[PDB]
RNA sequence: CAACAUCUUGUCAAACUAUGAAUAAACAAAGAAGAAUUCUCAGUGUUAAAUACACUUCAGGAAUUUAAAU
RNA sequence: GGCGGCACAUCUGUUACAAGAUAACGCAGGUGUCCAAAGAUGAACUCAAUGAGGACAGAAACCUCAUGUAGAAUAUAAGGG
RNA sequence: AGGUAGAUUACCUGACGUUCCCAUCUGUGUGAACAUAAUGGUACUGAUCAGGCUCUAAGCAUCUUUACUUCCGUGUUCGGAUGGGAACGGGUGUAUCCUACUUGAUAUGAACCUACC
């Protein structure tokens, strides 16, 4: 019938495919290679980058440096090994990325071996000010980039939580302090976010309305007997557990590939019973 | 156990637009019904190209407004209860999707007045299944597969048992 | 009137098609390219005699509607309306410009208008081919001479092997119809197609 | 008769490869350029700012000094009847790493195998290597048997002359 | 009276009987335009080596 | 009838093009002075710090081999 | 020679001959401007068109879904991006 | 086997049906708070009731496309060179370079770094 297809083989020959993490939508091209080029005066320094990803889980943290082979890695702290430093449930809150941002900057410094000359913060009561590290004796600190790939940096971004932990565990990441939970209201308002605040205050609320939802969205909670009191303390011992030891099969197969021999040979029977069917 | 859950077809979404074709005056009014209607304040929409044969190119002509869940669900009942449900064979694409158009706006007649005027509006129905959002979220967004996706009939038949609608070939 | 023959004979200058920067061309004398009976089988006409031009020069668009006309009146009256299929294999695609100076004029300081259309052939490049039977073979070899004396330079009448346009020889023609390689359109063949989906 | 733009006559000198528009790669921006190295100029249409003159498109330069954003690459330009000496700075975009010593690189690694091993025989008394011979132009081939075991002949004349029509 | 506007007749043969005169290897060392920060630690270093060659030679 | 799709057919483009020769253009085939190897080695910077890297007469200096590279 | 025109300063495509230069009163055209945004930067989104649908509404008004390698737009002439 | 970041950017793309998901990713419930708009659809945030339904990924087909190889074809064209042929038009010979469309056979990936299983 009337189709006017725009699909048809003078389509495809004109067709410019583009690039393949761009064409699965997973990397931003046009601003990436801006986190890349680095002053050619500079012959093959690294230019470590920290990899920032949420997934409906674990948040991602790695600092990378990028090559002509492939981009290299050099450290990484996922928000899956949390249950080792304390923190039990909820991996994916605004607590638990500053927690994975704090592990991965002293992950880091420890391998490194500056983890004497930069402490940064380790008191509560610091956790809601911005904290830019400085030049040590003569040593400047680790330099690093964010890259939030595809997320947009919303007022309260968690992608800026994991950029929170790095410069409050020593590591200097370039940034400024008004994408914060913070910039504005004050530093409490920060500072509550990081331990917690805005989940204890939900539970706490949801309770005294409806005793099935709160069933609904937090049973893993009750069952596990965290309450809301005590997640102030949990993430405070978190951050406690996580300076003082930072320091870090089987297989299915699925379908494999028909040989040439079988391919030539299915056609043939399928011929046969076309043939046949005549 | 079985994975029917996921296949639950949904209303998602509900588009009611007064096209009216002048600029505003009228179409101020053309809003307030939309507000009282679905509650949310309404979109303008201007004009794509001018053409001397309408008197329309940045002048204001129409009005729509979404609504969607609990809040375009009743509406779509009081828009189906003036057609009583009987909607032609014809009203669903092959996307999926059906709509029907009204011509007075029955609103609430307690508090009516012959200054709005009477206003046409146009039903549209968009219908969805789990599993939709891969084409609409920022990150990896992709095609939903042609099995997922809903057909005419597929419409047809979520029309025929939750209202049980008499579907018209005529 | 119209300028001498002679005088757009040989083949100079850049092809100069008809376009959006060539306005104001006069339409070709020819509209009908194929004549005879057009919808007739392939394997109705086995016979195939060509025109085969020896000379590198411009065959006006005069010289083709002046032969066309030549070759219906005289295949006609010899064969019949059913009985031939002529196609013509020259289209005039090509401008010719003239500088008409009327002494109270100018001299030559401009370019030239628009004066009509020819066709730029080559040495063995085939001008007109027909198919026929055989029974009215000798009555189209005989009309295609006739239209010659309408074309300038040297004209070859050649008589091919092959079958009605196909590119198969007159026997290769019937292995391939009997295997079933060969498919009709009204007019032409198909091959038999050994790629893409097997069907059910 | 033409004009004097900077970039006349690139219809189809600045046109993109086919299937090849859009952004550049990525080894483009972070390839290494040192001092002495010998790079292609290619000028670039899709990245506008700096684009090198379109008679430097395609020689053959040496980078002569390394800038933060730019690539100094100086090359040869002929004149009346004088060769002058140019000195562009073109981004890495706008240049491609010449491999024209990629066959005499090759060469010297085989030289520089053999004489580390002439400094190891040596040391130990073994009569040391002799270098890599020389490159010639196809020389005259010699004379070698043929064997009449696994031969066949195929006689050649001029061919009957068969119509293309 | 018109004229030939231009032709490279004899154009080409003029400029091969002196040939095209190359450049010297000392055009092809110039330092000037370098890197600022590469200019900076090359005259660092110059002045350093001749201060200490200055030295040695005033102490003999 | 037509019109719209689709599979073929015949013929074209200086201001159309996928592919694309021959002839050409500009490089390399060993001149901080004809190569190389080993040891030692400093000034400024880059760097998170360098023993990495960059420039410094292949900074400099001392031994052994070496005239070879269409 | 005059009258006509600007090939007199200048840009795009072609004649132009796959490096550079490259003629005719050769061809098809363009400039003596326009912009506090039509400069800069960040973020979001995808365009022309077609198919299917929705009162008046139809070949053209507004809305929804699917396809859509740029067939849109980018101040202007053309060629590039 | 899976996720994150990649390099080469169709052997990677498009259409038709397919097979597992134990971990992982995705989809999935929700809206009090930063944040978001006409719509918690998107982005944002809080979470774990179910799910392999679409993703993603592994495979299929005389699959369009695309990437190598042969053939097409020494046929097109061309560098060099007559006191060679022709009235022209054009086209030999010699010493040489040598395409393209098509078609046929093959292929539908490779690899670099960190984590978990």
């Amino acid at each position: 019938g009337f189709l006017k297809v725009i699909k048809n083989r003078a389509y495809f020959k004109k067709y410019q495919t583009q690039f393949r993490r761009r064409r699965e939508g997973k990397t931003d091209y046009y601003a990436r290679r801006k986190m890349i080029f680095q002053d050619k005066d500079k012959f093959k320094t690294p230019k470590y980058r920290v990899v920032v990803r949420i997934t409906n889980k674990t948040v991602i943290a790695q600092i990378a440096y990028s090559e002509i082979i492939g981009d290299k890695i050099l450290c990484a702290a996922y928000s899956h090994e949390l249950p080792r430093y304390g923190v039990k449930l909820g991996l994916t809150n605004y607590a638990a990325a500053y927690c994975t941002g704090l592990l991965l900057a002293r992950r880091l410094l420890q391998k490194l071996g500056m983890d004497k000359q930069f402490v940064g913060v380790s008191d509560a009561a610091k956790l809601g000010e911005d904290y830019t590290p400085e030049e040590v004796d003569e040593r400047r600190p680790f330099k690093c980039i964010l890259d939030v790939g595809l997320a947009r940096t919303t007022t309260g971004s968690k992608v800026f939580a994991v950029l929170k932990g790095m410069c409050d565990g020593g590591v200097y990441v370039p940034h400024s302090a008004t994408r914060f939970a913070g910039a504005g209201e004050n530093e409490e308002a920060l500072r509550s976010r990081i331990l917690g605040g805005h989940v204890a205050a939900y539970m706490k609320y949801l309770s005294g309305e409806d005793a099935d939802l709160y069933k609904k969205q937090f049973g893993r909670f009750i069952a596990a007997g965290i309450a809301p009191e005590a997640l102030e303390n949990i993430y405070i011992e978190a951050h406690k557990k996580i300076r003082e030891n930072p320091a870090a099969h089987k297989k299915y197969p699925t379908s494999k590939k028909l040989t040439l021999e079988q391919r030539k040979a299915a056609i043939q029977a399928k011929l046969a019973k076309l043939a046949q069917q005549a | 156990c079985k994975s029917d859950v996921m296949r639950k077809i949904k209303i998602d979404k509900l588009v009611l637009n007064i096209s009216v074709g002048e600029s505003g005056d009228r179409l101020t009014r053309a809003a307030k019904v939309l507000e009282t209607l679905t509650g949310q304040t309404p979109v303008l929409s201007e004009a794509r190209y001018t053409v001397r044969a309408f008197s329309i190119r940045n002048d204001q002509i129409a009005c729509h407004v979404t609504v969607r869940g609990a809040k375009a669900a009743e509406i779509l009942e009081k828009g189906l209860k003036v057609k009583e449900f009987e909607l032609k064979a014809n009203n669903f694409s092959a996307t999926g999707n059906f709509g029907f158009g009204i011509e007075e706006h029955i609103d609430l007649g307690l508090k009516y007045d012959p200054q709005v005027g009477i206003y046409g509006m146009d039903f549209f129905v968009v219908l969805a299944r789990p599993g939709f959002r891969v084409s609409r979220r920022k990150r990896m967004q992709d095609k939903i597969g042609r099995d997922h996706l809903l057909t005419k009939e597929d419409a047809i038949n979520w029309f025929k048992e939750t209202y049980e609608g008499i579907v018209l070939n005529k | 009137g119209r300028r001498p023959g002679r005088c757009y004979r040989l083949v100079r200058g850049h092809p100069y098609p008809k376009s959006k920067y060539c306005r104001g061309v006069p339409d070709p004398r020819i509209k009908l390219f194929d004549i005879g009976n057009r919808s007739a089988p392939c394997d109705d006409f086995p016979c195939c005699v060509h025109i085969v031009g020896l000379e590198r020069e411009n065959i006006s668009s005069e010289a083709m509607e002046a032969a066309r006309i030549s070759i219906n009146k005289n295949m006609l009256k010899y064969a019949g309306k059913d009985g031939f299929h002529v196609r013509i294999r020259i289209h005039p695609f090509h401008v010719l410009r003239i500088n008409k100076m009327l002494l109270q004029t100018g001299m030559r300081g401009a370019w030239g208008k628009s004066y009509g259309s020819c066709a730029r052939v080559k040495v063995g490049q085939v001008l007109i081919s027909g198919r026929c039977k055989e029974q009215h073979l000798p009555a189209m070899i005989k009309s295609f001479r006739l239209a010659c004396y309408k074309f300038a330079g040297r004209q070859k009448l050649v008589i091919s092997n092959k079958w009605g346009f196909t590119k198969y020889t007159k026997e290769e023609y019937q292995q391939l119809k009997k295997d079933g390689k060969i498919i009709a359109d009204g007019c032409y063949f198909k091959l038999a197609t050994t790629k893409g989906p097997l069907p059910k | 008769p033409l004009s004097n733009g900077r970039n006349r006559r690139t219809r189809k000198l600045f046109k993109r490869p086919f299937r090849g528009h859009g952004l550049s790669n990525t080894s483009t921006i972070l390839h290494t350029y040192k001092v002495g190295d010998y790079v292609t100029i290619l000028c670039n249409s899709s990245i506008q700012h700096g684009l090198p003159y379109k008679a430097f498109h395609g020689k053959t330069g040496r980078v002569w000094n390394v800038n933060p954003h730019a690539i100094g690459v100086m090359v040869n330009k002929k004149v009346n009847n004088r060769i002058v000496v140019k000195r562009l700075h073109i981004s890495p975009e706008h240049i491609k790493p010449s491999g024209c010593q990629k066959d005499f690189l090759e060469r010297k690694a085989a030289v520089a195998a053999i004489r580390k091993q002439n400094i190891q025989l040596k040391k130990e008394g073994k009569p040391l290597l002799p270098l890599p011979a020389k490159r010639l132009p196809k020389q005259p081939r010699p004379a070698e048997l043929i064997k009449g075991a696994d031969i066949k002949f195929t006689t050649v004349a001029p061919l009957k002359f068969e119509e293309l029509y | 009276s018109k004229d030939k506007n231009r032709s490279s007749h004899n154009q080409s043969h003029k400029a091969h009987r002196n040939g095209f005169y190359k450049p010297k290897k000392s055009a092809y060392m110039s330092t000037k335009g370098m890197n600022v920060q590469v200019l900076k630690n090359t005259k660092a270093q110059r002045k350093f080596a001749l201060a200490k060659k200055l030295e040695a030679k005033k102490a003999a």
